[PDB]
């Protein structure tokens, strides 16, 4: 499925 | 290890976790739980309510108990949670998706 990405 | 915390639900499914944090609608913005990953064993997930929708953030727990979320390192899962109670989770959608962790779903 899909997991969140953080701004880096 | 994590079974002493009330917000840890162990091996619950992604769908069950989503429904738990979505049950109270957008009023529960920021409500969260932590679970074992369902699609990558050994890993963990922070599942949280964002404007009524469930979101899922992968967590890595080292053998020493420390917690990594992508580029961010914390001494413990508890420290990660307290950090995101005080500062917004830096998601890609920026200010339109502002969220700080608030309450948690208590495990049954
Ligand atoms: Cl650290």
């Amino acid at each position: 499925p899909d997991y969140e990405l953080l701004t880096e | 290890f994590l079974s002493c915390y009330p917000w840890f639900h162990g091996p619950i499914s992604r769908v069950r976790a989503a429904q738990l944090v979505q049950l109270q609608g957008p009023d529960a913005h920021g409500v969260f739980l932590v679970r074992q990953s369902e699609s990558r064993r050994g890993k963990y997930v922070l599942t949280f309510n964002l404007q009524g929708r469930a979101k899922h953030l992968r967590l890595v727990l080292t053998e020493r108990g420390q917690c990594r979320v992508q580029h961010l390192h914390f001494p413990s899962v508890v420290d990660m949670l307290r950090h995101f109670q005080r500062s917004p989770i830096p998601l890609e959608c920026g200010a339109a998706c502002d969220v700080r962790l608030s309450g948690y779903v208590v495990v049954v």
